């Protein structure tokens, strides 16, 4: 039952986002590179 | 009524003039996705006295 800190209130939600979604997505291949 | 009638010959062009390419080679690749489940729990249920 912590009393807020409401007097100036900062939101960044962009620290939370999760890691999966800093980047696209991870599968590509170049199979000419691969064989 | 003996005699030859027709043949077939084993001839083949030069592809000097590369009119024939046969068959064609080119990269692929394939995907597999495994996403892990999850799975029922087992649950110790001890009294909270």
């Amino acid at each position: 039952v912590s009393d807020a800190e409401d007097k100036n209130v900062n939101l960044d939600v962009g620290k939370e986002l999760p890691e999966q979604l800093k980047d696209d997505e991870d599968g590509k291949v170049n199979p000419c590179d691969e064989v | 009524d003996l005699a030859v009638i027709g043949f077939e010959l084993d001839t083949r062009f030069t592809n000097t003039n590369r009119r024939q390419r046969g068959h064609l080679l080119q990269t692929r690749a394939l995907q597999f996705r495994h996403p892990i489940p999850m799975h029922a729990p087992v649950t110790l249920p001890m009294d909270t006295m």
